[PDB]
């Protein structure tokens, strides 16, 4: 495989949203790095699948919603940004305001 | 020109007046003061103010600051203030207004070519934390108390080994030097204790000498009259603090006979609400002399739900761990009977939740007695003064290490922690270490920012090398110090000796001096200050906590 | 597409052009077996291989760098042997010359 | 014997006229020369050439090599040839055919007792790279990099600071001190920039005496004319080189008085096209000058789909990030006229892309422009060695360090990066610093063999305590070299000085000397090279990014 | 009073005549001896013996121990034994009766306030492994090893290099020096050798000289006659050992050649089975001869179903994997035949099972041979001494570093293993070096207690910076102590000096000094003692593998 | 649980492989790493339930075909190599040309 650091440190989001995901499915309301691990996770499985940066940007702020997580929550996160390898590379997304 | 203070807020941070709830709990600060001249504010960025001719000016690095963090709000016993903070030679050098003298006015804070610069507007910037009570089990402790916002580390131990587990005990001047050389890789300031259960003065002396900067009475070793007054006399002599853990099965006397024994003597009661440790069921009553500093350990900060049935694993059961006085103490830390907090790490105790439990008490206090006797205004800074001193100032005033740390005071060390007021207590925007960043969030590494996801908790330079030995203070005792133990080991850390242990009393203590008239039933184990009953109900649910952790 | 795929030219390489060169026939008389070297001295080689060691003197087996040549128990077979170059001083193996020639 | 081609290739590597792709680009290379004789190649093995009285000799260890690199395929800006490395006390000893004189013909490396052996047959060995846009953010950086086959970094920062998150400046003395004593824990050679913003000539000497190589002109601390003359003013007598990023808001005038008050004096400008700062929107025409040393940030290289869209969160904003001038960079890369790549990293770049992008920008131009005026033959090799020659040589010779690394030659130091064809450019196959290997790919560390999985890059001994210390290079400024700073500081790693900065121009960067008469239009923010317009069209999939990654 | 024997042991542990089984295998060990006085058992905890005026002394540190491990069932090569262990200094101060001589009697190991205690009491304590067959791939090993209970290693290398791959052999001054510098990173204590194979005495001389402690001839390097009566030469007049993989090609000579070549003097045979190298089909017969000093690599350890297929990948493929000879080897180390068990770290062999494999043979010999003609009573105490020998001191003697390491006796350095009897062998709950727990499972850093899950293997104060320094040792050849190798190269750890290595012979093995009448089939292949056919089943299931691991 | 460096380092492969296996699903066509996690982690599974390394060097050639992957990664895998504890301790299995 000839993991990077940068690819074994994206397993730890990976991991941490699974812990999310698993959550969310049995109807709790998620708390803070719940919700950033879920978006997050979320954007890079985007980009593998061929999406473009501004098609994420948007589809990111409809991945929770604000009855789907703790109080406070969505004020603790005004934006969300992760990077992937797209087909042409590595580029950023950033989702601002990503739970409504 | 004009601008609302709104929008003056979300660009430079509150000022005057305003308020700020701290993380999620309900408790609220209002800025006291100001220092800076409105329209004079220095803030840094492309076009911004601090740029040369400008906000900067040419001064070369002997007449400027090293650091300027701008715009931070400061949370500290003395005051909840806006002002700029410099930073000279790792040290704190001044708060005031930061600038160029050269066009702007009432500048105190020169700012260079040499200086760098944190933006601190919208954040609030404490001293790191001083934990008292460390277990040395494993070495991981370090970075687990450096990222929840402790800078000092002060206890005992070798490793895993039995002796460790139960108490904070570095047994002897072998295990002592090798302590002190492998503290030289930890990101944090330490000072070691070392075994003072012994009735041979001279087997003290030798600990001291070889460097501890107190010693540790547990009862494990024995924690008897004959042993508590000789480790008193050396420390007397040699100006060292003593810790204390009494004899919880009161074999060799009840409470008042370890008082007895003390005598009159300068001393620091570990965990002095007894579930951790101490004379049943009375170990409490302590609190009310003057010459003992009463700390507590954090497992039951504050009284909820679980503490109980959790406590039981963690016949003398039942004797040691009590309702009753458990949920006094947290009362008595609100009054200002009990003085410090500390963790107390893996032996009843957990090392990165000694900050967070602090305000979790608070919380609780507000939230069941209101507020107190002492606050001004509609607000809660004389609690917020009152409890920030239990694990900054008080400690180290306790230990003799207040000349150089616990608190935001010109000449201290620049031991400084930035925090979010989302996350205030929970989860720190920036460690500063000695004038250098020791650990902070940080996100992708290969990201085209810092921000970008995954960000934990990553080292830093001064974590580093030759830079963390320049950035962190081992303490000594003054006959460590004479001896030249720094050179004989070659400890490569810069050095600070301790003094001042033996003259501190209750009295000392910023804004925690009470001394209660308290008593405790023998049999009911009912808590009582001038006869009335002290007691809180249990948290079912407390702030900083399922809202921030993943797990 | 192949990633790092190769493009050799069609052809062959000749090796070891320009040296003397001389054919022995060799039988391994031993009852187990032996490999020998591309760059060892043949006239060192285990003493259960029968063949005119006066002939071999210098000399190292004409094959590709790196390969090899077995020799099963009783095996008989002619190899062609190529100079050693260089200063031709031999040292090591079994210590027969350890010197020039 | 004889010898089929393709059965030689797959034993020794390819030789003379065979030809291998670049990863999963269109990029050919073809073997110009090899340096061996057919049939005497040694190769390491149970049976091999490598052995006593063979191919290894009877010499002492002063008589012969340390390391050999055997059947390796070099990539260099002065040929891609086949030939056995031989590395010397940590340095390039040569490069032709390794063996022993006492059986083998025109040996030139001579292998014996002491000699360690690498098998390069099949890969392709190239210099580190030097990446000269670092800013000290975090310490992983240097990791992440070193991965990607970046052996040198040059720049500034203090950690996770504004002044640092903004600019490549490590601001005063102590800050320099600090950070000079914390490199000595990085696996890779570095070379600090102070902040050259100042228009007080005396500030600039302090941090150039106390160790930087270079000053960093950043438009947020003030890029001004004022300031910019100083800097080279002291460059000029210190002989230390200079960064810019311009004034982007033409503040203080526009690309003309910059470079007006740059008075022909030698500068290298950052990221020379804009989006990652510089006069809007025509500071790329600054490639024009002789005394301007250009080099890209690797956000934008190459043009592709999603380029705009990211850029405009990582009203100046449309005037700062331009389609035209991002396409028109590309280009100027292909025909020389931009000589470096640099990432700025964690503030617009990715620190593990310099590589890995200016390759992309080779295949697509290739794709786009087809072979350029100045191959020969059926392959890409001139373009090749004009693009490696963009992130080895050229950034050495910008900051005077080329007399240390930067190229494969005799004498430098051996910072060498071994390529399985299969992923060149992208992922190592070992990571060579200073004759020790620092990083490789590591399979179970309890397995049979290095192979089995996981594997992934994990840190050897060339980055282990004094060995690390005895392979890297701190680079000093003359005159801190002179001070005596590596004794005071305590500095121990190896100290190489800088020299030659003020003395290089365009017309000295190999393969990247190319000055065009370029235009910009002030509104439609068209790039024109002799009145013909410049561009090139965004790339939707590149080579060498989702068939690696697992993220 | 009067105590039952199951309650008793639950207190204190096992005593005389209680059996104990070795983790889930078949062998049980007996305590033939109890060194301590009834009733006089020293415990540690509140309220128990190791307290102030009680267990615990009044006597200054030099006239009391600094470790005491409480209760320990000693498991080694002279004896299984039920006593305290005295530790003072990093070394082994004594093995009696533990605690206070001013009110116990029969007291040998004096506890005082500078005493540390570990509880060992229903733990099996044993000395740290030692490996010599090392290949220095990656600086990750050290860990694995650790982790497994070996404290120290012996091998070479440079890294993931060719040579390093193949061999254990650290190639000349030069990284001969690199690699006693990166040396003291590792928390293991570390012997270098260097490559061997060389006709010219000078350059094998000058190995020794730059601090190799031996020299490893490999045939990929041309295990010749000339060669290795070169070593062995050299080996005679240095006092270092010589480590043999011999001609597997049978290429200069068949193994009576080069057992001809040896001529008589001491040298220590690598993976004598031959399926990890050595002269096909039997070298195995070496261990027939009273200069040889025979071990077995671990990967054929013991001889199992998957054993054959696996082994191909890891013409001569069949000439060295055999069947007939894996077999054999395991009896033969059940004889003694065999002396030694080692890895061969990632080249054919598991850093991290030597100890585990080690024991898998025992039990399995057992199972098909049952007891030995030296057991005595109904226990496997003669099979345990034997086979811990394999790890322990018989390497130790055969490497001349007995006199600091390998077994459990005074003078030597503290390094030992604790085990819980139900993971003996495979998870060690402590692991002591030179004095200090240098890596234990431990478990979350932020719990009230030590055990709480996830529990992992962590770093301990021992592995740290300058206390790892002090508790490890490199170990110099003679004449590299004389020439102030330590000094030049600037070495912080402890320096030991081999010696004895010529000297020793198969009769000095501790309980494997077997010298058998032993033949192998030229064709069959099949191993013959005294015309007796040798051989054993393949293993479908063995303890210490599915029933503790993860994966 | 006692976890040894080893285990922890396999808790890396199987994560890596929860990637692959989730991608495979949505019906991408896998890369590199992903192949190689993948197919890797099917062995030490097969270790776990006792197979053979006879077995597992064959079924592991069935997990993945050559359109099931990106282009030219069948040929950047010429094998696939993998430990794990079998009922008898430890051993390697070795997968030449695991996708065809
Ligand atoms: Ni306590
Ligand atoms: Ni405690
Ligand atoms: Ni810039
Ligand atoms: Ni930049
Ligand atoms: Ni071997
Ligand atoms: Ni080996």
């Amino acid at each position: 495989m000839e993991l990077t650091p940068r690819e074994k440190d994206k397993l730890l989001l990976f991991t941490a949203a699974l812990v999310a995901e698993r959550r969310l499915a049995r109807g709790l309301k998620l708390n803070y790095p719940e919700s950033v691990a879920l978006i997050s996770a979320f954007i890079m499985e985007g980009a593998r699948d061929g999406k473009s940066v501004a098609s994420l940007m948007e589809e990111g702020r409809h991945v929770l919603t604000r009855e789907q997580v703790m109080e406070g929550v969505p004020e603790m996160i005004p934006d969300i940004q992760v990077e992937a390898t797209f087909p042409d590379g590595s580029k950023l997304v950033t989702v601002h305001n990503p739970i409504i | 020109s004009n601008i609302s203070r709104q929008a003056y807020a979300d660009m430079f941070g509150p000022t005057v007046g305003d308020k700020v709830r701290l993380a999620d709990t309900e408790l609220w600060i209002e800025v006291e003061d100001d220092l800076t001249t409105y329209g004079e504010e220095v803030k840094f960025g492309g076009g911004k103010v601090i740029r040369d001719g400008m906000g900067q000016g040419q001064m070369l690095a002997a007449d400027c600051v090293d650091l300027v963090l701008t715009n931070a709000l400061i949370v500290d016993h003395w005051g909840i203030v806006k002002a700029d903070i410099g930073v000279k030679d790792g040290r704190i050098f001044a708060i005031g207004k930061a600038g160029n003298p050269d066009i702007q006015p009432n500048v105190t804070i020169p700012i260079g070519a040499a200086t760098e610069v944190i933006a601190a507007e919208g954040k609030i910037v404490t001293a790191g934390g001083i934990d008292t009570h460390i277990h040395w089990i494993c070495p991981q402790q370090a970075e687990e108390a450096l990222v929840s916002g402790v800078t000092t580390m002060v206890g005992g131990g070798t490793g895993p080994a039995a002796g460790t587990h139960a108490t904070t005990c570095t047994p002897g001047p072998w295990y002592i030097s090798r302590m002190l050389q492998a503290a030289d890789s930890l990101p944090v300031n330490i000072g070691l204790l070392g075994k003072g259960n012994v009735s041979q003065p001279d087997a003290l002396r030798e600990q001291v000498a070889a460097g501890v900067i107190g010693l540790a009475i547990h009862e494990d070793w024995g924690a008897t009259p004959a042993a508590i007054d000789c480790a008193l006399t050396v420390a007397d002599e040699m100006d060292i603090q003593v810790a204390l853990h009494s004899d919880t099965l009161n074999e060799s006397g009840f409470v008042e006979d370890t008082l007895a024994a003390i005598g009159g003597r300068t001393i620091h009661t570990f965990h002095t609400e007894g579930a951790g440790g101490g004379h049943a069921p009375d170990i409490i009553t302590a609190c009310a002399h003057p010459n003992i500093l009463p700390s507590s350990t954090n497992p039951t900060l504050p009284y909820t739900l679980n503490t109980i049935d959790e406590h039981l694993d963690m016949a003398f059961a039942e004797s040691r761990i009590r309702r009753e006085t458990i949920a006094a103490e947290d009362v008595l830390h609100d009054l200002g009977a009990f003085s410090l907090t500390s963790s107390d790490s893996q032996a009843m105790g957990r090392v990165g939740e000694v900050i967070l439990r602090t305000w979790q008490v608070a919380h609780r206090m507000k939230v069941q007695r209101g507020a107190l006797a002492e606050e001004t205004g509609d607000n809660d800074n004389f609690r917020v003064k009152r409890y920030i001193a239990k694990y900054t100032i008080n400690p180290a005033l306790t230990h003799g290490i207040a000349h150089e740390v616990g608190s935001i005071e010109v000449g201290k060390l620049a031991d400084l922690v930035v925090w979010s007021p989302a996350f205030f207590g929970v989860k720190p925007a920036t460690v500063i270490k000695g004038g250098m960043i020791a650990i902070a969030p940080m996100g992708d590494i290969n990201a085209s920012i810092p921000t970008p996801q995954p960000v934990h908790y990553r080292p830093m330079f001064g974590a580093l090398g030759s830079a963390r030995h320049h950035c962190r203070l081992t303490f000594l005792s003054q006959a460590a110090a004479a001896n030249g133990v720094a050179e004989r080991l070659n400890l490569r850390s810069a050095i600070a000796v301790v003094k001042g242990c033996r003259t501190v009393q209750k009295a000392d203590m910023v804004h925690n001096s009470l001394q209660p008239n308290i008593t405790v039933d023998a049999q009911t184990y009912e808590v009582r200050v001038d006869g009335e009953l002290i007691t809180s109900e249990p948290a079912d649910v407390l702030p900083m906590a399922q809202r921030y952790f993943l797990f | 597409m192949i990633p790092g795929e190769y493009h050799v030219k069609p052809g062959q390489i000749a090796l070891n052009t320009g040296r003397a060169t001389c054919r022995v026939v060799v039988e391994n008389h031993g009852d187990r077996p032996i490999q020998v070297g591309s760059h060892y001295h043949f006239a060192e080689v285990n003493p259960a291989l029968k063949f005119d060691r006066q002939q071999a003197a210098g000399y190292r087996l004409n094959i590709p760098a790196g390969t090899a040549v077995r020799f099963e128990p009783g095996q008989k077979r002619e190899v062609e042997l190529v100079a050693f170059a260089g200063h031709r001083a031999v040292f090591g193996f079994r210590g027969e010359v350890m010197g020039p020639l």
